C-alpha cells in the first residue's frame, strides 16, 4: 500500500472518535495517551477501529505494541493485506 | 405516576407498582382487543396488575392474551355488537372503557356504517348507563362527517355521537400504524397485494403501535387527557412508495405492483370483498381510501402532550421485516442506509 | 478425557500485577472484536456501537480492583461468558435481557412511593 | 477392579479360540446366515402374540384399578351430625411439602374453633396425602376422584366453600375408603 | 484469603506435578482406541485455537425436543458429516433446586423430593434417602420393613429396567418390545398403588421402615404376577439377543475399558459391562439384601451388548430375589418402634396423651437427627446412588447432596462416543439409561 | 373383539343393540345389570370377560363424560370395592346437606367454580370525619 | 383420448385439489418464530448451504457406473432366443470384465466407511545382579 494512503484514512477515524480531546493534536508520530488522552480502553478501541478499517486481524502480540500513531503505519505496512 | 390514583367519580385506587402480582387498582374494559393493536394496551394494563375484561367474538383467537396477566386478571366475556346485555355486562366493573371496534371493510352483517356508529353508539349508552369514568374511543386520522370516504366519514360521525352521549371522551386519532403482524409493512412485504389504484404515491405520518399503545396507557393516568383529542401520528411524512422502498431494501426482494385505474379496479375490488369470506385488502372503499391524503388536524394533541416522542419507521424495518429476508441475505446486519 | 469446547480456557491464576493488566486488555478486546458477529448471530436490531458500549460499562465497573484474587475470578467469569455467547448456547432472550435499553431524586422518589 | 485377596478362581477368560476352532458346522452357519433364520424367530414370536387377548380397556367405560389409599382430589368431611370436623390445628399447612395450603381461624360466633379461611392450591400440590395423614380428625381427605381437569387454573383454587362441597358429594366413598384402610394408619 | 490481594506463592496443580514417561519401556503413542484418531484436530490444516476460531464444524442440536433426547437433554454435536468429533452434552433444563428447597424442610417434608429424582426408580431413591437418615438417627429398622424395602426395592428395580431397556431398544428401532413391556410395568403400579396412594410418586419408604403396612392379599398377587414374569423376559430376551440387527448396532458399540471406567467415576451397568465385579448390595449389604442368593452379571467387552446382557441378566435376578422375599417375610411392626420418630397408629394418637403429642410434633416440628455428615450409597437400579447428607442437630437438613448416576455417566459421554455416527450416539444414550431429574437434581 | 364372542354377544343382545354398542362402547359387551346410577347411568358385571373389563358403565347422556359417575359407583366402577351401591351400607347414612341432584365436572360451562377470599380485610381504615370549624 | 394421458392428467389434478383445499380452507397466519428452522427448540448456527462432507460419495461413483452395465444387459434378457449360445459367450465375456472391476472394488475396501471410537510389545528380561 501507499504511506500516505494508509494515514490519511487514520486521521479521519481518530478525528471522528467521539471524545479526543482535540483533532488538531494528531500527528504523524502523536502518542494516543501522552497526546490524544486515551485511556488503556480507548487505545484497545482505536486499535480495533484501525484493523477493521484496513480489514485486517491485529494479534495480541503486537496490537499492544500499538501505542502511537506512526507504530500503527509501520505494522500496516508490515501485514499484506488492505 | 404515584402511588394514588384518584378518578372522575373520586374513588381513590392505592396502587403497588410492579410486576403482574401487584395492584394497579384499574379496572379496564378494552373493547376490538384481539385485532393489532389491543394487544399492547391489555399487555400494559395486565402486566401492571389490573383487571382488563376484554369482550371476544371467537374463543381461539382471543388466546394469546391471557398469557399478559395473572391469574384473575383478564378475564373473558363473550358478546356481541348488537348484543346490549353482552356489552353492559362488561363495562359496568370499569374506570375505563377502550372502543378499539373497527373495520376497515364492510362485511354481510356489518356496513361500515354500522360497526362505527352503532357499535360506538351501544357501548357508549352503557358508558353512560352505568357511570364509567373514562372513555377512550379510537377513531381514525381523517375522520370527518363530511368525508366521502365510507371510513374516515363513519368513524367521523361515532366521534360526535360518543361526545353527545358522554361528554369526558379521550377522542384518539392514530395514522396508520406499523408494527409486528402490521398491515402496513407485512402487506408491502407480502405477494398478494399486487394490485393498486393510484401509484402508491399517498401520504401520511405512519407511527409505531407499541407506541400507541404506550399512549393508551398515559391517558389512563393523565386525568386531564379526558374530553380531548389526540392525534397520534409519527415523525416524518412518507408516500406509500417510500415505505415500500425501505421494505425491499430490508427483505432484499424488491416487490412490484400492478397499476389499474380506479374507475375499473373498484368495482372489481367491491366484487372480491363480496365474494371471498376472508379480508383481502381490496374493497370499495379501501381504493377511495388509496386516493386520499393524511391531514394533521390542528388543535388536537399530540405524542408532545403525553411527553413521548415518537420513533421513525425507518428504525423498525430490521426487527420486523426480517421473516422475509431470502436465506442468502438473512444472516447481513440492518440496512441502516 | 472429554474434549473441552471451541472456545474453553483452562483455569489458571495471574501470575503478577502485569499478567493480569495484559489478560484484561486481551479480553476486552476479544469482546469488541465479538460485536459485529454477536449482532448477527443474535439479531440484534441496535447498532454495533450500541452493544460495544455496554462491554466498555462491564468491563468499568471493576475498573477499581486492587486484588489479584478478585481480578482472576472477574478473568473466569468473562471467560466463560465470552465462550457461551460465542457457542450460540445462550439465545436471544438471554442476550437481550443483557440490554436495558431507582428515583433521580428524594421528592421525586418520596411522591411515588419509594421509587 | 477385583477383590483384593486371591484373585477369583478362574476370573481370566480361557484364551480366544480360533475360526478352525468353532465347533459350528458350515452347513449350519451357512445356512443360518443366509436363511436369515434367528430372525424369522422373532417374526413367528409376534405372530403368537397376534392370536392372544389385547390388554386395553375401553376408557371410560372401563376403569383401571385403584385401592382405597389411592389418593386424589381433596375433600373436607364433617361429622354425622353435619358439624366440620375441622377444628384449625394447622397441622395440614405445617407438614405440606409444597406449602399449598392456607388457613385461617376465629373463634366461630358460638364460640367454636373453627376455619375462616381453607384454601388448597391445586397446582401447587404434590398429592403425596402427607395432609390426610396428619389430621386428629379426618377432616382433610384426598378423594378416589381423579377426573377434574379444568379449563382455567382459577377453577384449581379450592376454597373451604368449595372442599366442603366434595366433601358433602363424596362422603360414601370417603367414609368407606377410611373404613377399609383405618387398621394400617 | 488476604494474602490472595497481592501476588503470593501460586496454589500447585495437576500441570506441576506432571511427570515424564520412562523412555526405555514405553511402547506406543496412545494405549486407547478412544483417542486413536477419532476426535476433533484429526483433519483440517491448523488447530481451532488460533486461524481455527472463524470456522465450524457442523454442529446439530440434538434434544431437548427429540426422541432419542428422552426428555430435556441438550446434546450439542459437532458432525464431521454423519461422525462425530465432539460431543457438549448441555444439563440443566431440569434443574429445580431439589438440593436448596430440602434445606427449608423437615426430613419427613425432603422425602418425597427423592421420589422426583430417577423418576422409574422411585423406592429406590427413598430407600438411599432413608439408610442416611436412619444412620444419622442411629435406629434399627425393623425385620418386616428391611424385607419390605429390598422386596419393593427389586419390584422398582424391574421397573426401572423395563423403562431403560426398552426405552433403549425403542431408540434402535424395535417398537414391540417396549409395548409387551409396558404391560408387566403397568402390572407392578399396581403392587405400589396398592401399598401407597399412588402409581408413580409413593413416598412410601420413609426413614424408619416404610408408611404403612402392605395390604393382606398383596403377596399372593405378587406371587402370582412372579410365576409368569419368566415368560415376559423370554420373549423380550427373543427379539433382540440372537436378532442380528440388535448385535450390529452394539457390539462394538460405546467401548468403554474396566480401567477408564473406574476412572470415569462409572458405576452400574456401566462399570459391570466393562469386567469389573461390583455390587453395592453386595459389598455394603443394606436391608435384607446379606439374607438372600443373587448373581452379580458381569460383562467381559464393555460395550452396549454386554450392558445390554447384563441388565437382561438382572431382570432374572431381580425375580429371583423377590420370590425369596416372599417366602421369608416376617411378622411384626413396618415402622421403628419410637414414637419420638415415627408417627404412631391413628388409634394410639386418638386414644393416649403422649400418643397426641408425639403425633403433634413429627408433623409441625419433624424429628431431631444427631449432628453429624454421612454419604450413604445404595445399588439404584442406574448405578451407585448416593447422598451426602449434613446434620445440625436440629429437625432441618443443613445440607442435602444427591450423588446421581447418571450425572456421572453423561460425562463421559464425549470420551466414549468421539468417532461413532450419528445413529451410535442414539444407542449410547440409551445403554447409559439417563434420567434427568437426577442428572440436574 | 373375536368371532366366537361377537357372535355370541351379538346374538345375546340383538342387532339394534350391536349397532348403539359399536356407537360408544365400539366393542360388543354382554352382562347382567347390577344398578342404576342417580344420573341414569347403567352398569353391568361380567366375570366371563378380560381383566379390568368385567365391569363397565352404560353411560346416559350421550355426551357421556366420565364425571358423570355417581361418587360410591366410581369405585365400583374402579374394583376399589366389590360390594354395589345397592348393597353398601353407608349408602343409607342421612345427610340433609348432599347435593340431591347429579353435580358433574361443571368446567367449560358457565357453571365453572368461580375461586374467592373467604376472609375479610385485615385493615380497616378511617372513615373520615371532618368536624365542623 | 388414451388412458395413459388422461391418468396423468388425474393424478395431478389430484395433486392440485388437495393442494387447493389446504390453500384456501386453512388459517395462515405466519409470524417470525413460527417460521424460523427447527432445532429441537434452540436457534443454532445456519450451515446446511455450505460445503458437507459425504462419507459415502464412491459408492455414488460406482453405482453411476453399473447401473449403465446392468442397462447393457437388459437387451440380452429380451434377445435370449436369437443371440443364443453365440450372442450369449459375448454377454458372459462383457459381465466377466464388469465383475473383474467390481473384484478391484471389493479388495481395495472402496466401498468401506470406517468408524468406531494392537497388543503389548516390550518383553523385559532379568538378569539379576551384575
Ligand atoms: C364443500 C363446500 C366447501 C365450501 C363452502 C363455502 C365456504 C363457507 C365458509 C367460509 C368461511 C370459513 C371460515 O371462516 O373458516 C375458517 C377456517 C379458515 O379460515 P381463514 O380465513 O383463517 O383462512 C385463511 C386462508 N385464506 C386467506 C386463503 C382464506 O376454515 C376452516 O378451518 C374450515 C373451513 C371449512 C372447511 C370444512 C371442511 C372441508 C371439507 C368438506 C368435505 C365435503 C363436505 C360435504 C358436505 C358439506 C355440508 C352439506
Ligand atoms: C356453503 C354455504 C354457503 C356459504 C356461505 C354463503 C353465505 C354468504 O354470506 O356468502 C357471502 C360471503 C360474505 O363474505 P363477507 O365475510 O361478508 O365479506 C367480508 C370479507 N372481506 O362471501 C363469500 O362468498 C364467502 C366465500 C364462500
Ligand atoms: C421367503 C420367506 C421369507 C419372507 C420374509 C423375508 C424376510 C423379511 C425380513 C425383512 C427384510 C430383510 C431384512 C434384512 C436384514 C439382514 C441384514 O440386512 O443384515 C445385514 C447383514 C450383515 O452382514 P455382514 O456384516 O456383511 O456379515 C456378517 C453378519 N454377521 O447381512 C446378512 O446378515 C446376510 C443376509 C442374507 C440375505 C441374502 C438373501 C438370502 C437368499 C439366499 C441367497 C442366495 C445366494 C446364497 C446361496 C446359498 C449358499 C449356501
Ligand atoms: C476360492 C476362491 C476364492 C473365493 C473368495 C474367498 C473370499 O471370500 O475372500 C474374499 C476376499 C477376502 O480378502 P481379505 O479382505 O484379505 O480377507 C481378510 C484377510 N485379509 O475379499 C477380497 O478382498 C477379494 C476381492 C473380492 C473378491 C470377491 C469376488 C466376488 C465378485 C462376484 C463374483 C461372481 C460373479
Ligand atoms: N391499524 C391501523 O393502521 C389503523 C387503525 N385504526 C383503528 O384502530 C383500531 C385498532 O386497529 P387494529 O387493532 O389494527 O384493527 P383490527 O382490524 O386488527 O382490529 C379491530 C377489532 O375490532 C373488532 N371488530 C371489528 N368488527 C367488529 C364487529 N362487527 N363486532 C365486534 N367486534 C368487531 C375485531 O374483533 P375480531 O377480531 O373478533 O373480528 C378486532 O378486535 C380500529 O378501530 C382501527 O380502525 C385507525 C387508523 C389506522
Ligand atoms: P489502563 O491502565 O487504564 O487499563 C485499564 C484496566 C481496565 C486494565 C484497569 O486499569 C485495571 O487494571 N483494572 C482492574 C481490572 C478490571 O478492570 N477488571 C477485571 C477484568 S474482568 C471484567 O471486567 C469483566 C467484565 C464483564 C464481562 C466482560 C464484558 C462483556 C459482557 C458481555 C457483553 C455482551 C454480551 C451479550
Ligand atoms: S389438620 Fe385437619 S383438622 Fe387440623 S386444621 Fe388442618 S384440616 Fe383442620
Ligand atoms: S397431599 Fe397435597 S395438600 Fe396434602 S400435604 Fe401433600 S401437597 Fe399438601
Amino acid at each position: 500500500l501507499q504511506k500516505v494512503e494508509v494515514y490519511e484514512r487514520i486521521k479521519s477515524l481518530l478525528a471522528g472518535f467521539d471524545k479526543v480531546n482535540d483533532p488538531n493534536n494528531i500527528t504523524e508520530t502523536a502518542h494516543f495517551a501522552n497526546d490524544l488522552g486515551l485511556d488503556s480502553l480507548d487505545t484497545v478501541e482505536v486499535v480495533m477501529a484501525i484493523e477493521e478499517e484496513f480489514s485486517i486481524e491485529i494479534p495480541d502480540k503486537d496490537a499492544d505494541q500499538i501505542h502511537s500513531v506512526d507504530k500503527a503505519i509501520e505494522y500496516i505496512l508490515r501485514q499484506p493485506d488492505a | 405516576i404515584s402511588d394514588i390514583h384518584i378518578t372522575r367519580t373520586g374513588k381513590p385506587l392505592i396502587r403497588i407498582q410492579g410486576g403482574r402480582s401487584s395492584l394497579g387498582e384499574h379496572t379496564a374494559t378494552v373493547f376490538g382487543a384481539t385485532g393489532q393493536l389491543g394487544r399492547y394496551i391489555v399487555n400494559r394494563l395486565a402486566r401492571q396488575g389490573c383487571t382488563v375484561i376484554v369482550p371476544y367474538r371467537e374463543e381461539m383467537a382471543k388466546r394469546h392474551l391471557k398469557v399478559s396477566g395473572d391469574l384473575g386478571r383478564v378475564i373473558f366475556m363473550e358478546f356481541d355488537l348488537r348484543n346490549t346485555q353482552s356489552i353492559e355486562e362488561s363495562v359496568r366493573h370499569s374506570d375505563v372503557v377502550y372502543n378499539l371496534i373497527g373495520r376497515d371493510y364492510p362485511t354481510k352483517n356489518f356496513s361500515l356504517a354500522d360497526v362505527h356508529i352503532e357499535g360506538t353508539e351501544r357501548i357508549v349508552e352503557a358508558v353512560a348507563k352505568y357511570d364509567v369514568d373514562r372513555f377512550i374511543q379510537v377513531s381514525t386520522y381523517n375522520a370527518n362527517p363530511d368525508s366521502t370516504c365510507e371510513f374516515f366519514r363513519t368513524k367521523g360521525i361515532a366521534e360526535k355521537v360518543a361526545r353527545h352521549v358522554f361528554p369526558e371522551t379521550t377522542i384518539v386519532r392514530p395514522a396508520p400504524m406499523f408494527g409486528f403482524e402490521d398491515r402496513l409493512l407485512l402487506k408491502l412485504a407480502s405477494v398478494t397485494n399486487l394490485f393498486t389504484s393510484n401509484h402508491m404515491r399517498e401520504k401520511f405520518w405512519p407511527v409505531h403501535v407499541n407506541e400507541v399503545g404506550e399512549a393508551l396507557e398515559r391517558m389512563l393516568y393523565d386525568d386531564s387527557t379526558a374530553g380531548q383529542t389526540f392525534e397520534l401520528y409519527g415523525p416524518r411524512q412518507y408516500s406509500m412508495a417510500q415505505i415500500a422502498e425501505l421494505v425491499d431494501r430490508e427483505i432484499y426482494k424488491k416487490r412490484r405492483h400492478i397499476n389499474l385505474p380506479k374507475p375499473i379496479l373498484q368495482p372489481l375490488a367491491e366484487l372480491i370483498n363480496r365474494v371471498l369470506w376472508w379480508d383481502t385488502g381490496l374493497s370499495r372503499d379501501q381504493v377511495e381510501r388509496e386516493f386520499h391524503d393524511q391531514v394533521i388536524d390542528p388543535t388536537a394533541k399530540t405524542f408532545k402532550d403525553l411527553g413521548m416522542e415518537p420513533t421513525d419507521i425507518s428504525k423498525w424495518t430490521y426487527h420486523y421485516l426480517l421473516p422475509y429476508r431470502p436465506s442468502t441475505y438473512y444472516d447481513l446486519p440492518p440496512s441502516t442506509e | 478425557a472429554v474434549q473441552p469446547t471451541k472456545f474453553a480456557v483452562t483455569v489458571r491464576q495471574s501470575r503478577n500485577w502485569a499478567d493480569a493488566k495484559q489478560r484484561v486488555i486481551a479480553a476486552y478486546r476479544a469482546w469488541i472484536r465479538a460485536a459485529p458477529e454477536i449482532q448477527t448471530m443474535y439479531s440484534i436490531p441496535f447498532p454495533v456501537s450500541h452493544i460495544r458500549t455496554r462491554i466498555r460499562q462491564e468491563f468499568e465497573r471493576h475498573r477499581y480492583v486492587n486484588k489479584l484474587n478478585v481480578v482472576d475470578v472477574l478473568l473466569q467469569q468473562s471467560n466463560a461468558d465470552f465462550q457461551e455467547t460465542m457457542n450460540f448456547w445462550r439465545q436471544q432472550s438471554h442476550v437481550m435481557a443483557f440490554f436495558k435499553e431507582l428515583p433521580s431524586n428524594f421528592i421525586t422518589g418520596f411522591l411515588e412511593g419509594r421509587n | 477392579a477385583t477383590p483384593a485377596g486371591p484373585p477369583p478362581k478362574n476370573f481370566r477368560l480361557p484364551p480366544p479360540k480360533n475360526w478352525d476352532e468353532e465347533s459350528e458346522s458350515t452347513i449350519d452357519k451357512v445356512g443360518k446366515y443366509f436363511l436369515m433364520t434367528e430372525m424369522l424367530r422373532g417374526m413367528y414370536v409376534l405372530l403368537e402374540q397376534f392370536f392372544r387377548p389385547p390388554y386395553t380397556i375401553y376408557y371410560p367405560f372401563e376403569k383401571g384399578p385403584i385401592s382405597p389409599r389411592f389418593r386424589g382430589e381433596h375433600a373436607l368431611r364433617r361429622y354425622p351430625s353435619g358439624e366440620e370436623r375441622c377444628i384449625a390445628c394447622k397441622l395440614c399447612e405445617a407438614v405440606c411439602p409444597a406449602q399449598a395450603i392456607t388457613i385461617e381461624a376465629e373463634e366461630r360466633a358460638d364460640g367454636s374453633r373453627r376455619t375462616t379461611r381453607y384454601d388448597i392450591d391445586m397446582t401447587k400440590c404434590i398429592y403425596c396425602g402427607f395432609c390426610q395423614e396428619s389430621c386428629p380428625v379426618d377432616a382433610i381427605v384426598e378423594s378416589p376422584n381423579a377426573e377434574y381437569a379444568t379449563e382455567t387454573r382459577e377453577e384449581l383454587l379450592y376454597n373451604k366453600e368449595k372442599l366442603l362441597a366434595n366433601g358433602d358429594k363424596w362422603e360414601p366413598e370417603l367414609a368407606a375408603a377410611i373404613r377399609a384402610d383405618a387398621p394400617y394408619r | 484469603p488476604q494474602d490472595g490481594f497481592q501476588g503470593t506463592r501460586l496454589i500447585p496443580t495437576g500441570a506441576d506435578f506432571q511427570s515424564p514417561p520412562d523412555p526405555f519401556i514405553d511402547e506406543g503413542a496412545r494405549d486407547n482406541a478412544a483417542n486413536y484418531g477419532v476426535q476433533k484436530s484429526r483433519s483440517g490444516v491448523d488447530e481451532d485455537s488460533v486461524e481455527g476460531r472463524k470456522v465450524r464444524h457442523y454442529t446439530v442440536n440434538f434434544g431437548p425436543q427429540h426422541p432419542a433426547a428422552h426428555g430435556v437433554l441438550r446434546l450439542i454435536l459437532e458432525l464431521n458429516g454423519e461422525e462425530i468429533v465432539r460431543a457438549d452434552p448441555h444439563v440443566g433444563l431440569l434443574h429445580r433446586g431439589t438440593e436448596k428447597l430440602c434445606e427449608y424442610k423437615t426430613y419427613m417434608q425432603a422425602l418425597p423430593y427423592f421420589d422426583r429424582l430417577d423418576y422409574v426408580s422411585m423406592m429406590t431413591n427413598e430407600q438411599v434417602f432413608s439408610l442416611a437418615v436412619e444412620k444419622l438417627l442411629n435406629i434399627e429398622i425393623p425385620p418386616r420393613a428391611k424385607f419390605i424395602r429390598t422386596m419393593f426395592g427389586e419390584i422398582t428395580r424391574i421397573l426401572n429396567h423395563l423403562m431403560s431397556v426398552l426405552s433403549h431398544a425403542m431408540d434402535v428401532g424395535a417398537l414391540t418390545p417396549f409395548l409387551w413391556g409396558f404391560e408387566e410395568r403397568e402390572k407392578l403400579m399396581e403392587f405400589y398403588e396398592r401399598v401407597s396412594g399412588a402409581r408413580l410418586h409413593a413416598a412410601y419408604v420413609r426413614p424408619g421402615g416404610v408408611h404403612q403396612d402392605i395390604p393382606v392379599g398383596l403377596l399372593d398377587d405378587i406371587y402370582q404376577w412372579a410365576t409368569q414374569f419368566g415368560d415376559r423376559i423370554d420373549e423380550t430376551e427373543e427379539m433382540l439377543t440372537d436378532n442380528r440387527i440388535w448385535i450390529n448396532r452394539l457390539k462394538g458399540v460405546g467401548v468403554v475399558s474396566a480401567a477408564d471406567a473406574l476412572n470415569l467415576s462409572f458405576t452400574g451397568v456401566m462399570l459391570r459391562g466393562s469386567g469389573v465385579p461390583w455390587d453395592v448390595r453386595k459389598s455394603s449389604p443394606y436391608d435384607a439384601y446379606d439374607q438372600v442368593e443373587f448373581d452379580v452379571p458381569v460383562g467381559i467387552n464393555g460395550d452396549c451388548y454386554d450392558r445390554y446382557l447384563c441388565r437382561m441378566e438382572e431382570f432374572r435376578q431381580s425375580l429371583r430375589i423377590i420370590h425369596q422375599c416372599l417366602n421369608k417375610m416376617p411378622a411384626g411392626p413396618v415402622r421403628y418402634e419410637d414414637y419420638k420418630i415415627t408417627p404412631p397408629p391413628r388409634a394410639a394418637m386418638k386414644e393416649n396423651m403422649e400418643a397426641l403429642i408425639h403425633h403433634f410434633l413429627l408433623f409441625t416440628k419433624g424429628y431431631a437427627v444427631p449432628p453429624g455428615d454421612t454419604y450413604t450409597a445404595i445399588e439404584a437400579p442406574k448405578g451407585e446412588m448416593g447422598v451426602y447428607v449434613v446434620s445440625d442437630g436440629s429437625e432441618r437438613p443443613y445440607r442435602v447432596h444427591i450423588r446421581a448416576p447418571g450425572f456421572a455417566h453423561l460425562s463421559g459421554f464425549d470420551h466414549i462416543t468421539r468417532g461413532h455416527l450419528l445413529a451410535d450416539a442414539v444407542a449410547v444414550i440409551g445403554t447409559m439409561d439417563l434420567v434427568f431429574g437426577e442428572v440436574d437434581r | 373383539s373375536y368371532p366366537t364372542r361377537t357372535l355370541a354377544n351379538l346374538r345375546k343382545i340383538g342387532l339394534k343393540e350391536y349397532f348403539r354398542q359399536l356407537l360408544y362402547i365400539g366393542d360388543t359387551k354382554y352382562g347382567e345389570l347390577v344398578g342404576v346410577d342417580k344420573f341414569g347411568n347403567k352398569f353391568y358385571e361380567n366375570k366371563e370377560e378380560l381383566p379390568l373389563r368385567t365391569r363397565w358403565v352404560d353411560y346416559a347422556k350421550h355426551d357421556y363424560d366420565a364425571a358423570h359417575i355417581e361418587p360410591m359407583w366410581h369405585a365400583w366402577i374402579s374394583y376399589q370395592v366389590d360390594t354395589p351401591p345397592t348393597r353398601e351400607p353407608l349408602t343409607q347414612i342421612e345427610r340433609p346437606w348432599a347435593p340431591k341432584e347429579h353435580v358433574p365436572n361443571r368446567s367449560f360451562t358457565r357453571g365453572a367454580y368461580k375461586p374467592y377470599n373467604t376472609t375479610q380485610p385485615k385493615i380497616q381504615s378511617w372513615e373520615p370525619k371532618a368536624a365542623p370549624r | 383420448m388414451s388412458a395413459m394421458s388422461i391418468y396423468i392428467i388425474f393424478v395431478s389434478i389430484i395433486a392440485i385439489l388437495f393442494l387447493a383445499i389446504d390453500l384456501i380452507f386453512a388459517p395462515h397466519n405466519p409470524y417470525k418464530e413460527k417460521l424460523s428452522a427447527f432445532e429441537c427448540g434452540f436457534h443454532s448456527f445456519s450451515q446446511s448451504r455450505s460445503p458437507f462432507n459425504i462419507s459415502f460419495f464412491i459408492y455414488g461413483l460406482v453405482f453411476l457406473l453399473l447401473d449403465l452395465e446392468i442397462l447393457l444387459l437388459y437387451p440380452f434378457a429380451v434377445s435370449e432366443y436369437v443371440n443364443s449360445a453365440y450372442g450369449l459367450a459375448a454377454a458372459l465375456i462383457f459381465i466377466g470384465i464388469i465383475t473383474i472391476g467390481f473384484v478391484y472394488e471389493l479388495g481395495h475396501d472402496a466401498l468401506k466407511v470406517h468408524s468406531r471410537q494392537l497388543k503389548s510389545s516390550v518383553v523385559i528380561s532379568y538378569l539379576g545382579n551384575i
